[PDB]
Formats: C-alpha cells, sequence, structure tokens
C-alpha cells in the first residue's frame, strides 16, 4: 500500500520486515495501481462485476484458472427511445 | 376564503455529506519511532493494536458501504437522446458536458471548485504512520451514476424506479405530477411557456447563487476540517515529554542506564497508546453520525428523485414536483423543484347549496361568490365553473346544514331535451 | 451555560404555529396563508381520511362536543399521574448523576 | 466521551421531533401511526422543559 | 363484510426530548484547585484540555 514498487524489496539475505516471503517481482505481473503496488495479478482489459475490492475503481477476481485486476462496470448500457408523440 | 390565481416554480438545494476519508495507522512507528530497540518493549503490551487496525478497517469498510448505498440504486446506465429538446426545458445546467475531460455538469464542477518547496502537511503526516487510503469509487463513476439517474428521470419519469422503463413526453409527465399535487392537467397545459421559463429563470437562479456566495457548502467543508485537525493534533502529541526527561527516545537510550530508561520510555508509550486510543474512539463516534447523515441521503434519493413525495417539506419549501441530484467531494446536493401560490384574492364561501329542498355539496371544488353569483372552482387554483348537476353531489335537505344558502343547481339535461 | 433562547420565545413560537393552523389550515406551511373557516377545513381533513364531506356538516356539533370532552380529559392524565413526563426528567436526572 | 454518546442520542430524538412537528402540525399524514392512533386528522404542538 | 357505523374523536400525547444541558468544565480548577507547582507539571501533559 502506498508504494511505488520501484523501491520494492529485491533482497538479497535480510534487507525487508516482512518474514522473507520474497514473492518475485519482473516474473509475477507487477501492476501499480492508485492504491499501491499489485504482485501476483495479471490487468486484463475486461470489466465485471467487482469480487475483491482493490480500490481507486480497481477490483481482483479468481476467473480463467489464475486471479486477474481489472476495473470494475457499473451496469449494462441502456438508452429509452425518448420522443415528443410516444 | 382566499384562493390563489398564479402560481411559481421554485428550486432550491440540500446538501447532505456522504463519506468520511479512510485513515491507516502504523502503531509501532507512530510509537517508537525508527528505533529498532524500543519496539521490544511494546511487545509486552498484549494485543494492543490490533483492536485500532480491526476498527479502523471497520469504519473504512463502511464508508464504502454508505458511497454504494446512496449512489449506486440504478440497475442500467440510461443515456440520454442526442436530441436535447424537451419541450421548453432547458436542462443544459444539470447535465454532463463533453468538452471538459471530467465530463461534469456545469453546477458538479463550481462544486468541485469550492470544496477544498518545503514539507507538506500530508508527508509529515505520513512520514509518522498516519496514512490516507482512496475510496473505492471514482467521482467519474459517481459523476455516471449521478447522470444515468438524471438520464432516467428525465426520459421515463418515475417509471424506472419501479420496473421497466416507460417513455413518455416531458409535457405530459409534468402534467401529471401537476395531478399529483392537485391541480388540473389544462391548468400547465395552458400555461406551458410560463412554467417553463420560470423553471429557467431559477435554474438560472441557482447557478448565479453557487457561484457568487462562497460560505453555502459548510456541511461539506466541516467534515474535511474535523479530519485534518484531528490527525495534525496526533502529530503535535509526538511533542510532549508526558513526565519523561525528553520527548526522543534516541536522547534518553544514548544518555543514561536502562534503570531509569525503563520508567521514561514506559512512560512516553503511555501517553502515545493514551492518545491513540482517544483518537479512535473520537473516530468512531464521528463514523455513526456520518452513517445517520448517509441513510438519510439515500432515503431522499429513493422517495424526491425517484417519485413524488407527500411528506411536507421532505422535498424542499412547498408542494414538491422533482427532484435532481448532483455529486460533491464527499456528499450530494440535491435541487427540489416545487410549486408555490401566489396572488390570492378574497372570496365569500358556503358549505352547500339549497335547491328544490335539497342540499348539494361539491364533488372536488368549494363553493365561491364574486359578490353576485356562486361558482364552484378547485381549491389550489382560481377557475370558476357554472354549478351543475354534474360537479355536485345531494344529500338530505336543507335544515340540518348550518351556514347552507339559497341559489341554483343547472341541469343540463332540460335544455337538450326541450330542444 | 443557559440556552440560547428563552421559554417566553418558544412559548411565541408555539403560538404562532398553533394560530397558524388554526387559522389557515395547512397552506401557512407550504407558501402563503390563506384563511378558511375551520368547519370547511375539518371537512377537507375529513375528506383526506376518505369520509364523504357530508358527514361532517351533518355531525358538526357532536363532532366537536366530542372533541371538547377528549381535551378535557387530557387534563385529568396531567393531574392525575406522576410518570407520563418521565423522559425529560430522565435525561435531567442522568445529566445531575454524571456530574 | 459519555457526553458526546448522550449528545449524539439526543440529536436524533430532536430530528425525529423535528419531522414530526413538519409532517403532523403543518400537513396532515398518510403514514400509519406516525401521528397517533386511528387516521390522523391534525396535531397541535405545546412546548415543554427540554 | 363489517362496516362502521358510528366514530369516536380521540386525543392522545406524545412527548418528545429536544435539547440538553450544556456544561462547561475548568480544566486546572478540577485537576489542580489552587495549587500553583501541580498546574506547573500539568502544562507538561500536552494540549488534553
Ligand atoms: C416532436 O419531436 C420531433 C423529433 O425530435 C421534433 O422535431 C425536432 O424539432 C426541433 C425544433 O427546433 C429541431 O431542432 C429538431 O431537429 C427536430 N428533430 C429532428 C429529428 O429533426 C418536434 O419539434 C417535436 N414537436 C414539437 C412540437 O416540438
Ligand atoms: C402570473 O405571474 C407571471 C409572472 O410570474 C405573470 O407573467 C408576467 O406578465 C407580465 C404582464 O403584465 C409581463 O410583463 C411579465 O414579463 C410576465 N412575467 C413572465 C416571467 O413571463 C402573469 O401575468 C401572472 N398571471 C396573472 C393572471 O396575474
Ligand atoms: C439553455 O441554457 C444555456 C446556458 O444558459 C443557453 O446558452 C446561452 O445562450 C445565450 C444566447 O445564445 C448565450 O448568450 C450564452 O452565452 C449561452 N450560455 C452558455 C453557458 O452557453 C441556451 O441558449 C439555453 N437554451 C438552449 C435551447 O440551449
Ligand atoms: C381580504 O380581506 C381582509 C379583511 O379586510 C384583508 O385584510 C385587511 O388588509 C388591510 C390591508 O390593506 C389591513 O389594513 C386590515 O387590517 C386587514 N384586515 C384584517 C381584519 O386584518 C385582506 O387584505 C384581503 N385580501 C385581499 C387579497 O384582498
Ligand atoms: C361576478 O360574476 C358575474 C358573472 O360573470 C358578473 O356578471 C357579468 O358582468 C358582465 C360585465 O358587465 C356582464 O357582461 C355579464 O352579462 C354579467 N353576467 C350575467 C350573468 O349577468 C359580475 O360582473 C361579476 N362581478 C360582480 C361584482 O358581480
Ligand atoms: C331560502 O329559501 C327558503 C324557501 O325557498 C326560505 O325559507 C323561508 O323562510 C321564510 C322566513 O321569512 C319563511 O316565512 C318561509 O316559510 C320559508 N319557506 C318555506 C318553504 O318554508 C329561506 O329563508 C331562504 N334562505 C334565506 C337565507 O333567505
Ligand atoms: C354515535 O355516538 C354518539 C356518542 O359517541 C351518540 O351520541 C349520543 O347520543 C345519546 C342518545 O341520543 C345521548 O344521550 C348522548 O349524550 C350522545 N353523546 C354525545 C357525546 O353527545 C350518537 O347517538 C351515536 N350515533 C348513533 C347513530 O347512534
Ligand atoms: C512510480 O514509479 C514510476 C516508475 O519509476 C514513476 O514513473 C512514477 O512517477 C512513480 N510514482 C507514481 C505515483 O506512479
Amino acid at each position: 500500500q502506498g508504494v511505488n514498487c520501484t523501491e520494492v524489496p529485491v533482497a538479497i539475505h535480510a534487507d525487508q520486515l516482512t518474514p522473507t516471503w520474497r514473492v518475485y517481482s519482473t516474473g509475477s505481473n507487477v501492476f501499480q495501481t492508485r492504491a499501491g503496488c499489485l504482485i501476483g495479478a495479471e490487468y486484463v482489459n475486461n470489466s465485471y462485476e467487482c469480487d475483491i475490492p482493490i480500490g481507486a475503481g480497481i477490483c481482483a477476481s479468481y476467473q480463467t484458472q489464475s486471479i486477474i485486476a481489472y476495473t470494475m462496470s457499473l451496469g449494462a448500457e441502456n438508452s429509452v427511445a425518448y420522443s415528443n408523440n410516444s | 376564503i382566499a384562493i390563489p390565481t398564479n402560481f411559481t416554480i421554485s428550486v432550491t438545494t440540500e446538501i447532505l455529506p456522504v463519506s468520511m476519508t479512510k485513515t491507516s495507522v502504523d502503531c509501532t512507528m507512530y510509537i517508537c519511532g525508527d528505533s529498532t530497540e524500543c519496539s521490544n518493549l511494546l511487545l509486552q503490551y498484549g494485543s494492543f493494536c490490533t483492536q485500532l487496525k480491526r476498527a479502523l478497517t471497520g469504519i473504512a469498510v463502511e464508508q464504502d458501504k454508505n458511497t454504494q448505498e446512496v449512489f449506486a440504486q440504478v440497475k442500467q446506465i440510461y443515456k440520454t437522446p442526442p436530441i436535447k429538446y424537451f419541450g421548453g426545458f432547458n436542462f443544459s445546467q444539470i447535465l454532463p458536458d463533453p468538452s471538459k475531460p471530467s465530463k461534469r455538469s456545469p453546477i458538479e464542477d463550481l462544486l468541485f471548485n469550492k470544496v477544498t518547496a518545503a514539507r507538506d502537511l500530508i508527508c509529515a503526516q505520513k512520514f509518522k504512520g498516519l496514512t490516507v487510503l482512496p475510496p473505492l469509487l471514482t467521482d467519474e463513476m459517481i459523476a455516471q451514476y449521478t447522470s444515468a439517474l438524471l438520464a432516467g428521470t428525465i426520459t421515463s419519469g418515475w417509471t424506472f424506479g419501479a420496473g421497466p422503463a416507460l417513455q413518455i413526453p416531458f409535457p405530459m409527465q409534468m402534467a401529471y405530477r401537476f395531478n399529483g399535487i392537485g391541480v388540473t392537467q389544462n391548468v400547465l397545459y395552458e400555461n406551458q411557456k410560463l412554467i417553463a421559463n420560470q423553471f429557467n429563470s431559477a435554474i438560472g437562479k441557482i447557478q448565479d447563487s453557487l457561484s457568487s456566495t462562497p460560505s453555502a457548502l459548510g456541511k461539506l467543508q466541516d467534515v474535511v476540517n474535523h479530519n485534518a485537525q484531528a490527525l495534525n493534533t496526533l502529530v503535535k502529541q509526538l511533542s510532549s515529554k508526558f513526565g519523561a526527561i525528553s520527548s526522543v527516545l534516541n536522547d534518553i537510550f544514548s544518555r543514561l542506564d536502562p534503570p531509569e530508561a525503563e520508567v521514561q520510555i514506559d512512560r512516553l508509550i503511555t501517553g502515545r497508546l493514551q492518545s491513540l486510543q482517544t483518537y479512535v474512539t473520537q473516530q468512531l463516534i464521528r463514523a455513526a453520525e456520518i452513517r445517520a447523515s448517509a441513510n438519510l441521503a439515500a432515503t431522499k434519493m429513493s422517495e424526491c428523485v425517484l417519485g413524488q413525495s407527500k411528506r411536507v417539506d421532505f422535498c424542499g419549501k412547498g408542494y414538491h414536483l422533482m427532484s435532481f441530484p448532483q455529486s460533491a467531494p464527499h456528499g450530494v446536493v440535491f435541487l427540489h423543484v416545487t410549486y408555490v401560490p401566489a396572488q390570492e384574492k378574497n372570496f365569500t364561501t358556503a358549505p352547500a347549496i339549497c335547491h328544490d329542498g335539497k342540499a348539494h355539496f361539491p364533488r372536488e371544488g368549494v363553493f365561491v361568490s364574486n359578490g353576485t353569483h356562486w361558482f364552484v372552482t378547485q381549491r389550489n387554483f382560481y377557475e370558476p365553473q357554472i354549478i351543475t348537476t354534474d360537479n355536485t353531489f345531494v344529500s338530505g335537505n336543507c335544515d340540518v346544514v348550518i351556514g347552507i344558502v339559497n341559489n341554483t343547481v343547472y341541469d343540463p339535461l332540460q335544455p337538450e331535451l326541450d330542444s
């Protein structure tokens, strides 16, 4: 949360407070959101209803099977055939 | 009796806060700072800050719930027709503007503008373990929801709030709403231009009033202010000694022996923990207040925007006609359109009419006299008519009603039969 | 600290509300106050609940009598019982206990 | 803290009182059991200590 | 079906609290009273008041 993740711990033997469960950065779909940096989720261009809220309009889900991140959809488009004699 | 002879279309505003700022606290960094040896003593106090994290997470989830329950009341995203003719009503001041990149209305932009190299305050607070979490819904999404609600209420009336959206011309919808407050349809159909002009002028006056005055949104601004101050105080509490020799623990540790350093660090830790607990309690109380306000806003969205309300003074001052929503930073603004009587006149009135030994009462209106002659009119608008058997009903004789008067009730059948 | 509004001002506000509702019905709550005879507005209110107007006009005196009696009974409920105003007393007692 | 909680409760009660003043005194209400038991006709306000 | 043939006019009462007592507290008078050195020591405790 709130990390540019260009400063994410590359790590050698011990330079991170988390108890040394380093997750691979380059090869595990690092993504940058306004809520921070997400590791282990693939960003897709589709849009579904929110499943797990990440933040700033970004949600995550388990689909395909892997974890994906996307922008939530507010609903299905609809247009009313307005006229002034109908 | 006094009967109005004219009317006015009024537009008023109501501002309601919806959501609060979501904050997060790093307990170890706030209390012991960067010194890795102070944190060892913190473990001897139990699970003191897991409760803090739990409460703050609950508040953060509740804020998103508030926003969702206020603004996400539409199943589909309705789109306004490309042609913006609605019988003379303009609506251009509340519809989204496509030229601007924000896709916001001329009034939403003003609202967002109104509500608000040395280290910034945000960075200074962040360097001590206090952070702000972004909301789930962005401003663009809330603007989209508001636009969908506006398009639905302009194209379908109140039908889209109870099922499938059914199209209806705007003049006919306004006639329905006039019928809803006890005024006949021909009153609107014979004054369409005047009513449209009055509505447009009122919308322009809302424009000018919101643009000129700068203290109208103090309800929302307070919500912002009460947050910032609450954080600032916390930071200031880091500069108090709480009875110790100094407020810097590195100096204490590099200065003297553990036997007294224990007491110094203990009193510092107790003071910091007390400050954090007080902050959390105040946050919980303020969250309850915000939740009540958001519930009221959701009820008003359901009952004033998605329908026509008969409750007095719930959706403005006067007889409610309709309502339009707009989004504002951390809140919502309702524009209420209401009907106000004007230009009343004096008349003499009677409760019943005596004719042929029978008492007649008006079916819908009231009996009035201009000085020599008697008519029957609707209650909210002066429109005299000849008293016939088609707008009256008979009950009993004239010996029971107090105040009955003598007049003639015209039978439409006799002239047609004799001709 | 003393409240901003005194009891006389609140009594004035209540008297204004009562006078408006007695002389004008519900019109003063939505715009200009329009006068109407009290019997006619009572007939309007009877129409509001689904009863025809004549039912009032043919039973006026009796209805009035009933109303009067009811008001009198209310007074007895405030001159025989000592637990009707318990909520305000509870507020006062809670403040005093905290202090 | 206790004073703040009590103030919140009092504010809720005052909001209800304002709504009842608006809807039962300034108009005729169709809501069931909001302005008494039975079919509401009218309402009259009186002031009391607090 | 059952249909009424008469009616009754009923008057009932409802009591609602509106306001609360407004109180103010003097810190140093409650905590320290008339002792100056207690006030000097309390001036170091922050901005609780
Ligand atoms: C009924 O609807 C039609 C269809 O929109 C209206 O025709 C429009 O009239 C305006 C008048 O300035 C034109 O600018 C539009 O270009 C017309 N529409 C199209 C598709 O060309 C018609 O005016 C409406 N009826 C009334 C009485 O206004
Ligand atoms: C009802 O009020 C409207 C104004 O709200 C009156 O319309 C005005 O009429 C005068 C004519 O003397 C014009 O000079 C004004 O420009 C009109 N105003 C607007 C806004 O159009 C209307 O005449 C009134 N009706 C009655 C019966 O008195
Ligand atoms: C609807 O309202 C807009 C805005 O008030 C009107 O646009 C104005 O039109 C006049 C005359 O052409 C111009 O002098 C103003 O500069 C315009 N203002 C803006 C903000 O564009 C518009 O004429 C009104 N009517 C319609 C049919 O759109
Ligand atoms: C209806 O009649 C009443 C009664 O005359 C009018 O009220 C009077 O208004 C004048 C102002 O010109 C006052 O000087 C009188 O004192 C009022 N009388 C009372 C008894 O208060 C009222 O103005 C009339 N309304 C209209 C629209 O003509
Ligand atoms: C009250 O209404 C009556 C009915 O309209 C008015 O009487 C009419 O007055 C005009 C004006 O000269 C005459 O042309 C009509 O022939 C009259 N009608 C009838 C049926 O005779 C009356 O003027 C109005 N005003 C008063 C004070 O009575
Ligand atoms: C309305 O008309 C009736 C009769 O059409 C009037 O009743 C008459 O009142 C006079 C009083 O001077 C009696 O002498 C008559 O015997 C009554 N008529 C009948 C048929 O009994 C009544 O007075 C009229 N109302 C008003 C206000 O003048
Ligand atoms: C409806 O009820 C009222 C009372 O609630 C009845 O009025 C009473 O009638 C008797 C006999 O005439 C009198 O002794 C009482 O004094 C009346 N009561 C009041 C308060 O005036 C009325 O008669 C009933 N209606 C019917 C049709 O029986
Ligand atoms: C995050 O890192 C990228 C890449 O170095 C940089 O361009 C960007 O300015 C940083 N900050 C944000 C908020 O994206």
